[PDB]
């Protein structure tokens, strides 16, 4: 795919027929399944098994095999009860699984991020050793292109922190590590966190020294004390016209802070210059 | 040329070619300057427009700029992954909110219809017993340049709203909003006509100044002019429908179509469409010709009005014929 | 013209790294004067400071070897006259070890000073072994002489 | 090499934390140096020409064993089997340089003895370094409210450091005064060989 020339090396990578590839993959799946049910007595073989699993997930592009490995890892993390595969060693495989972000196929990445979201919404595992080692995965989730996933991650993030402006600024400045997102403009996430400490319910309006269009009340003020009667009678059509106009006027003055603030925090994620301005 | 000089991850072919060209130029590559250097500046020094916000751990309100994401929103809306509709929806939301903020909120009396009909009665006749003292107070504390900037921004917002009709998902909401705005502006225009009629009948030289400063609601005319000669069809149809809606609202408010052409609005519309015919862009010329055609064959203001405007119309159309380059398509000249 | 290659060699595409200040002119001079990415000078925002740690180092060592100090007393474990002796000892040790090691390193044809020379000097002259930093047999003439002596003895 | 074996041995001895790579490296170099440096013939029955046929560690260990859970007990039992040479003969021989310093292919009893000795060295080093670290912390002992989403629950436990291992090694190299009693009253420097602790 990269077009690199083939060199003369006895162990040089080669290509295999599709039929042989499928046969090999089926054999590998059977071998892994049979080996993984005796995890309590592997002993000296405990580490090579996890090493080969990590290599497979890191390099292979076979969707069924990666899906099976991920399902096994999730089963270890959640439904396991006995002595674990070397306690917090499955975290090594989970960390190796972060490579899905640059694959041009978001299926495996989406499965992994769903698993991470599950891990970080479970009350049993809160402030535990597991949630301290998945910071990189959580940040990668907050950086996701998929809008729904990113919004879910940011919603959890905002739900955890406090709701005071000084506290949120302090957390941004010295409360978080941004080493994981060092190659991207990560101040958009910081701005999104900051905007969570703003009241979004109250109505808004421009100041009194700003410029707007001509109000009708100013135009009808001269007739304040004119107690006259129009020569032409008021008809139903005029009444409906004025009722609709009054409804529109009422709808005019119903702008809240969210109607402006939310679109900006959504739009800052596709343009860096506006993020800088914000 | 200086924009191709970027390090490795950037294409090195372009950068090395540019470096070679500059090296071959030699001493001439730093001697071409004739003027000093361009610099960007603001037209006014007053504070910009803003609204008030509220931080949770505080007791006071703070001002927030009201111009922040308008440029990006318009660019993302009127210039066209599976996530595009999401961002387009966000942009439309922001634009609608900004337009609503710029129009403003008002509280009118209970018996508005009576006052409106009294205004119509005074306009049809030439009553001279109307007090316009509030419209002679001088406003010598604010900036006129800032007002011009706000007017231009509102015109841009209206143009974006009008363009947003070429998307089947957004059509209904923007259409309803535009119709409501047109009716509101007709109501404004009737009162403005009354005030203008009263003003010209008191030729004085007293030391009373002009009126207050406000955003002119006639930006819609310019937006309509710029929308008539659009590539998409729905945009043109909506632009025509807005003119028809304004005329219908005026007819409904007056009671009969007899005295509708006594407003000052229609002369302004005619002047806008006539000046459109003299610009140096062919689509502005086409819009002007189409606007004159719409005023002629779809509203029917009367016969005295046309007899008054015929000379200007003929001059403008003949100029459009005169000034079109002879190697572009012939559609504009045929329209004229 | 100039031969723009279809691909650049690995040296031209490097992702620059921090670099030290070389040249010998000096740094920080406010006069009329550069690498792509210089290295950040060292700094400390707030703390005890070196002037206190260096002075407390000797008391720390004394506490370490003395076995332990009871509550309510510390620091004054050596009289003023013994501290001067200890500091002189340290200076003399450093100077002597370095002087021996440099000459030993130059003896074997090297042009740089490596840890092996210091380790050799420390082990063979002072009986000190610092972990964590990485035979003789008689020849034939001696054997013949011993054989002759043994034959004479019998 | 032998990093994880060292980790298991430290865990068994009482270091439940996660020591860095420097500590493991230093311990490995110490053990390698010792291994490289490395009835009965002298019994009373040897006095004659013709022979004739005949005829605090425990307390702490017990306290810990009483103070462990079932999973902790299983982990402790599994880690107790860590070895340097158990079914690793070729790797151990390569790591210890058998060929370069001795005739190749020694018997297996030698390998078992070497494994036993190495386990003992690691145990002793860990036990001494723990005490040194504890004393240092005890002497040394004598602002972010709110909270985030990744900070540890309680923390408070840290592993040993290279300086502690160095101090333990310095302590373990001292010899009895009997090996120096013959230099009393003189100005002669004591020079010896590496002590096999």
């Amino acid at each position: 795919a990269s077009g690199l020339r083939p060199q003369a090396d006895p162990n040089a990578p080669t290509e295999m027929k599709a039929y042989d590839l499928e046969i090999q993959t089926n054999l590998i799946l059977k071998a892994i399944e049979v080996t993984a049910m005796r995890m309590e007595i592997l002993g000296d073989n405990r580490r090579p098994f996890l090493s080969v699993l990590a290599t497979i997930v890191e390099k292979s592009l076979h969707i069924p095999l990666c899906e099976k490995i991920l399902e096994m890892v999730e089963g270890w993390v959640f439904r396991s009860e006995g002595t674990w595969p070397t306690l917090k060693e499955k975290t090594a495989v989970l960390h190796k699984m972060i490579s899905f972000e640059h694959r041009t196929d978001p299926t495996m990445l989406h499965k992994f991020l769903n698993l991470v979201l599950r891990i970080y919404e479970d009350p049993k595992i809160t402030r535990t050793e597991l949630t301290v080692r998945m910071e990189h995965a959580f940040l990668i989730g907050t950086r996701a292109q998929d809008v729904e996933m990113r919004n879910k991650f940011m919603s959890i993030f905002d739900k955890c922190l406090s709701k005071t402006a000084s506290a949120r600024l302090a957390y941004v400045i010295l409360g978080q590590n941004w080493d994981t997102l060092a190659d991207s403009y990560w101040l958009a996430q910081a701005s999104q966190l900051l905007l969570g400490a703003v009241d979004m319910n109250p109505t808004i309006q421009l100041h009194q020294d700003d410029f707007r269009t001509l109000p009708i009340s100013q135009l009808v003020a001269p007739y304040a004390k004119d107690s006259r009667e129009p020569s032409v009678m008021i008809d139903d059509k005029f009444e409906a016209f004025m009722a609709n106009h009054r409804r529109f006027l009422a709808e005019l003055g119903d702008v809240r802070a969210r109607d402006v603030l939310e679109p900006l925090m959504q739009l800052q994620h596709i343009d860096a210059n506006f993020a800088h301005e914000l | 040329l200086f924009d191709h000089l970027k390090p490795h991850p950037y294409s090195h072919f372009h950068a090395h070619t540019t470096l070679r060209i500059l090296g071959k130029l030699g001493g001439r590559n730093r001697k071409f300057m004739t003027e000093a250097l361009p610099v960007t500046f603001q037209q006014y020094v007053d504070d910009r427009a803003s609204f008030d916000l509220r931080l949770i751990g505080s007791k006071r309100d703070r001002a927030f700029p009201a111009h922040l994401g308008i440029d990006l929103a318009i660019q993302k809306l009127t210039e066209i992954r599976q996530y595009d509709p999401y961002y387009k929806r966000q942009a439309l939301n922001l634009i609608i909110a900004q337009t609503k903020l710029r129009v403003g909120f008002d509280s009118v009396p209970e018996d508005l219809p009576r006052l409106v009909r009294l205004q119509v009665e005074d306009l049809v006749k030439k009553n001279r017993d109307v007090d316009i003292s509030l419209f002679e107070v001088s406003d010598k504390e604010r900036s006129i340049a800032k007002k011009n900037e706000e007017q231009a921004l509102l015109k841009r917002l209206l143009k974006a709203l009008l363009y947003a009709e070429s998307i089947p998902e957004f059509k209904q909401e923007v259409d309803a909003l535009l119709v409501n705005l047109a009716r509101h502006f007709t109501l404004i225009e009737i009162g403005r006509s009354v005030i203008d009629m009263k003003k010209a009948y008191t030729p004085f030289d007293t030391k009373s100044g002009e009126g207050p400063l406000f955003i002119d609601n006639r930006v819609l005319s310019e937006a309509i002019l710029e929308s008539l000669a659009n590539e998409n069809l729905e945009v043109r149809e909506a632009a025509k429908r807005l003119i028809k809606e304004m005329h219908n609202a005026a007819v409904t408010v007056f009671g009969s179509p007899m005295h509708v052409p006594r407003m000052t609005f229609w002369s302004s519309l005619a002047s806008t469409f006539c000046h459109g015919c003299y610009e140096e862009e062919w689509f502005t010329k086409q819009g002007g010709a189409l606007g004159i055609q719409t005023l002629l064959t779809e509203i029917d203001l009367g016969d005295l009005w046309v007899a008054a405007k015929q000379i200007e119309f003929v001059r403008a159309l003949m100029y459009v014929v005169k000034d079109m380059p002879q190697d572009l398509p012939e559609k504009t000249r045929r329209t004229a | 013209k100039l031969p723009i290659p279809k691909v650049l060699h690995d040296k031209a595409i490097q992702m620059p790294q921090p670099v030290p200040n070389i040249g010998g002119a000096g740094s920080g001079r406010p006069t009329y004067t550069q690498p792509a990415l210089p290295k950040t000078p060292a700094f400390q925002l707030e703390g005890e400071g070196e002037r206190v740690l260096n002075k407390k180092k000797l008391d720390e060592l004394v506490r370490q070897v003395c076995g332990g100090t009871a509550e309510g007393q510390d620091g004054n474990m050596l009289t003023p006259e013994v501290e001067e002796s200890v500091l002189n000892m340290a200076d003399a040790f450093v100077d002597n070890v370095l002087h021996q090691a440099c000459r030993n390193a130059k003896e074997r044809g090297s042009k740089v000073l490596e840890i092996r020379d210091i380790q050799l000097v420390l082990e063979r002259v002072y009986n000190i072994r610092i972990p964590g930093y990485a035979k003789v047999q008689p020849n034939s003439n001696w054997i013949k002489k011993m054989s002759a002596v043994q034959a004479a003895k019998v | 090499a032998n990093w994880f074996e060292l980790c298991q041995m430290m865990y068994v001895s009482g270091e439940t934390g996660e020591p860095s790579l420097e500590t493991t490296g230093i311990i490995e170099d110490i053990v390698r140096q010792q291994v490289i440096e490395i009835g009965l013939p002298w019994e009373p029955a040897s006095f004659y020409s013709v022979e004739v046929p005949e005829r605090q560690r425990l307390r702490k260990a017990d306290e810990r064993t009483k103070a462990m859970t079932k999973e902790e007990y299983v982990t402790w039992s599994e880690f107790r089997q860590a070895s340097f040479t158990y079914r690793k003969g070729k790797r151990f021989r390569e790591w210890a340089g058998f060929g370069l310093v001795t005739d190749s292919k020694p018997s297996d009893d030698i390998i078992d003895i070497l494994g036993f000795l190495t386990f003992e060295m690691v145990q002793t080093l860990t036990e001494e370094a723990l005490k040194i670290k504890e004393q240092e912390d005890l002497h040394r002992e004598r602002l972010t409210g709110g909270g985030g989403l990744f900070d540890p629950p309680n923390e408070g436990r840290t592993p040993v450091e290279p300086r502690h291992i160095q101090e333990a090694f310095r302590r373990l190299q001292q010899r009895p005064k009997k090996a120096r009693a013959m230099l009393n009253g003189t100005k002669l420097q004591q020079r010896t060989q590496l002590k096999l602790f």
